[PDB]
């Protein structure tokens, strides 16, 4: 039922200005994700984000074309991301009424005007997913998911796909090592934020190269709190969740920084 | 030209007080809801309505900065403010004014301090769910200049200690700016108290016999702290603080409340409780410190 | 001459309230509790601190009597009063003093009026838990005479409209005699709004994680009802009274409500509320009619 | 285990001023009472008070000795009430632990200046109850118990000084029809309030000494209605509740008014 499965970066940095190079080749990574994306041929793309934040019960987008154009409240700066959204409203529909049955209290949120963060926008436009042919089911970050809970929304999301007869490329949006620095620099400057963060992110990437999924799993715990990773790394999860602890292989299209942070786009062999 | 603080609000923001109140701006409509906090808020409307002041300046957690603390640097700002867990209850159309000149005389300061501040210039910037809603509850007509300032991470990403000091830089720099300036302003930290609450969606929300303290201690802290502060006490709530923060996981963690304090040099002022009520568990309380009635109000000569 | 009429507080008499404070009379000891209230009640105090009034007159639901209206009628009364439903939380030793003068006027005055009155002579006679309840929570110092009034059975021997119109009948004669005897007076209508409770405290009747209301409806015209007289729109909230009372099962059906207006005059006068909370499930809101500064005081 | 039963008057005017004539024969008809249940010797007497009011829980007294002067609220003018009355802790505690296993939640009630009410208080006195001889094992009126409920504490109380091998008498305080007069009357000129109110207590006065409950059951409700009878009449239901239902007969030793209510003196005859 997977056809695909994808990693890419949260930040809007490399989308909204792609002259800085490293931020341009991470971009130009994505976008290749993309195409990689497409060539796979899938009914629908299933996406998690970090940015998008649920505290009460999970939420799954199940608005059918939601656009705007978005600020991001730290790289306001930079430019502005406008965006037009289609989501899978049978299948998200399906992941609400499904994600009880799991354990998970659940609700779908379709509202005009609804805050979609940034780092599903930045994957949408850079992908040339969330379109007409590649609607989204977008489940959200619930703060108080474990991995373990995020790897079973993932997999139920895939079930429901099956049983609707859908092909889904599955996409994971979030960073790597989070120490983001705390004041302004020449973004032509930018750099990981130090040397153990960028250890650490090598050292994961090259474990995600390999598909040592049993060393990476113990290794992500560790990884996540020491180099401060995005919101624990569960948009791995949501990718594992998915391919059900199982994959051969990656290809990391590219590695760079993100105002101190970590960033990468990843191609998973399945 | 002497600037002034004419006093300090805590104005919390939970965005079920303006949907109980069904104004004109909020799309969704309520059978009404959580009046005890909101004739809290009418007592806290009509003190602020007497002030006059030139400017509201307001510290959101709902804004969060890394690169420092931002200041709102765009004279018009507009837009549909919809809440992303209570999307039910706050769909807000709003239009505010950005006292432009005192926000960056307040970047200028916090620089100057040692902070690391910014001006946000992008006109087309949502100013954040909890800004609108704080001000929605003291000020619905929306005649007063704001100045919105963001929530810097520290207090999360390095340690309450460290963050909070920041905050203190902040507010002194808030106060040198308000005084160099010559304004008249009003101090709005949008934090609520305990922040325990429930994790679940009850159907019809304004349903106020399922409305009450998600727990008995966090309870218990709120009416501690909130004593202390109604007592004077100033300098025993800021020591209980950080207990405060771990013990009741209150959202004064976000650095707003001192912040305020900072600017008003934590006064040993008896706080006036407008109210205390629950919303979704959570404690919040709507308080006054009058700077003015104490005789404290008043900073120095501007320039 | 010049009586006055201050002010009107409706001072319902929750025990919890007084609990909570931990006071030196009351015997149990609490960890806190209903601070909503007591703060609500703080505000309260202060109002009636300032006033200096000469005496406080206070109508209860828990002295119930079936032949006539009752008043206190002996200068010194004490005992230990402890509540027959929550002895827990209510042991309260206490010691007050009647003003006989005005309460033998009232009495008088309701008898000329056409009601039944009786003074009560009884030295050893307990005043009730409610009427100590609501003067402790206004006035703990104790040292204001007061004028204890009984709620007769009109209301529920008869109906509410005929006891309504027996506690129309004794406001106005309440009035007659503080203008009478020119004392500069403050009325305690010591009602609860809506009534309907929960069937058991948690063990620990403090943890306000389980105080409220108790029903949606209850709290829903608790909420009409005190918005309503706080818009000063009098007239309307004695319309719905009747109604207000079958469905919230309000304790205002006892009278002391329609007795402090009454003696007001139904005054169209915005009333201030101090704080609305809850004790049991039962809808509890501290309230004042402020005739001094209305210029409405003098009779 | 049940060796005598007795419905005696709430009111406290037979006691207080029985040189009235049909007060003090009243009074004279309880103190009757008082010695017919002295000469079945019981250890326990089993009392519920139509006064005794209870909302929340049911109350068990359960204080070994309470002593005080009651002043009553209506009656003061009359005098005072003196009281020294007696429980049986053992058998009252094993009632509160009893109640919630047959459904109804209860509480012991053991503090020094608790409110009994006045009808406990005159039936100790007239009747000689309450002594260390008679200790009382009072139940409270609870005004959200049925008569059917009223049975069930009676019978569950029955039942627990059974397992005590304590003799019971029982007594069941409370007046009959309730149209106190509502102005003040000479005592000497009291009498009941209308003829219905007579005709009825008289009628149902008869079903009772005949012994027909299945007739006696069929009159009350409507009785309790039209007569403004005492707290629903529950105070027979006490009584039949602690007989299992089932008497055969009784002798009315007293009957007259009390300001305009009706008031009885009942000898059951088991
Ligand atoms: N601080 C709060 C508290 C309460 C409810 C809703 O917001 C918030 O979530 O914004
Ligand atoms: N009126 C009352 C309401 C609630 C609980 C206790 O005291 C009362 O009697
Ligand atoms: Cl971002
Ligand atoms: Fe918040
Ligand atoms: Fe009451
Ligand atoms: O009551």
């Amino acid at each position: 039922t997977v056809v695909s499965a994808f990693l890419v970066p949260g930040t809007p940095l490399p989308q909204l200005k792609p002259e800085v190079p490293s931020w341009g080749q991470l971009a130009a990574a994505t976008e290749r994700a993309g195409k990689a994306l497409a060539a796979s041929r899938p009914d629908v793309v299933l996406v998690y984000s970090t940015q998008w934040l649920a505290v009460l019960d999970q939420q799954w987008l199940t608005r059918p074309r939601s656009e705007g154009v978005h600020v991001d409240e730290n790289w306001y700066e930079f430019g502005d991301l406008a965006y037009d959204i289609r989501a899978d409203t049978a299948l998200a529909e399906a992941c609400v009424t499904s994600s009880p049955l799991h354990g998970v209290h659940a609700r779908g949120v379709n509202y005009d005007g609804f805050p979609i963060d940034t780092g599903t926008i930045t994957a949408c436009t850079l992908m040339g997913i969330g379109t007409d042919a590649f609607p989204l089911v977008v489940g959200s970050n619930n703060l108080y998911h474990s991995g373990e809970i995020t790897e079973k929304l993932a997999a139920l999301a895939v079930d429901c796909a099956k049983d609707q007869n859908k092909r889904v490329a599955v996409v994971g949006v979030g960073g790597l090592s989070g120490s983001l620095f705390r004041e302004e620099i020449d973004p032509r400057e930018d750099r990981i934020a130090n040397e153990e963060d960028d250890k650490w992110n090598r050292r994961v990437l090259k474990l995600i190269e390999a598909g040592d999924v049993s060393a990476l799993r113990e290794a992500m715990p560790v990884y996540a709190k020491e180099a401060r990773v995005d919101m624990g790394f569960k948009h791995l999860h949501w990718i594992l969740g998915a391919l059900k602890g199982k994959f051969s292989g990656a290809n990391v299209l590219g590695y760079g920084p993100s105002y101190g942070s970590g960033a990468a786009v990843i191609e998973f062999r399945l | 030209m002497q600037g002034e603080i004419i006093a300090g609000f805590l104005a919390p923001h939970p965005p079920h007080l303006v949907y109980g109140e069904n104004p004109p701006q909020n799309e969704p409509r309520s059978q009404g809801g959580w009046e005890v906090l909101r004739w809290a808020y009418e007592r806290a409307r009509e003190r602020l309505d007497a002030m006059k002041p030139d400017v509201l300046l307001v510290h959101s957690p709902h804004w969060i900065t890394s690169v420092g603390h931002h200041f709102l640097g765009v004279p018009e700002l507009s837009g549909k403010s919809v809440d992303p867990i209570f999307p039910n209850v706050f769909r807000y159309d709003f239009s505010l004014n950005v006292d432009v000149e005192l926000a960056e005389a307040c970047a200028e300061e916090g620089r100057k301090a040692g902070l690391v501040t910014k001006m946000m210039r992008n006109p087309k910037f949502r100013v954040d769910y909890g800004t609108i809603t704080t001000l929605h509850l003291i000020r619905p007509q929306w005649d007063i200049p704001v100045v919105g300032i963001s929530a810097n991470n520290s207090p999360y990403y390095l340690n309450t200690k460290e963050g909070m000091s920041e905050m203190d830089v902040l507010g002194k720099a808030t106060r040198e700016a308000i005084r160099k300036t010559g304004r008249k302003a009003v101090l709005l930290a949008s934090n609520t108290l305990s922040h325990w609450h429930f994790h679940e969606e009850p159907t019809i929300p304004e349903d106020m016999s399922k409305e009450y303290p998600a727990t008995m201690a966090g309870y218990q802290w709120d009416i501690r702290m909130i004593e202390l502060m109604r007592q004077g006490k100033t300098s025993e709530v800021f020591k209980l603080l950080p207990q405060f923060i771990d013990e009741a996981f209150a959202e004064v963690k976000s650095g707003a409340f001192t912040w305020m304090h900072a600017a008003m040099q934590y006064p040993e002022l008896a706080a006036e409780l407008f109210g205390y009520g629950t919303v979704i568990g959570t404690g919040n309380a709507v308080m006054e410190w009058d700077l003015r009635k104490a005789g404290l109000s008043m900073l120095g000569a501007a320039d």
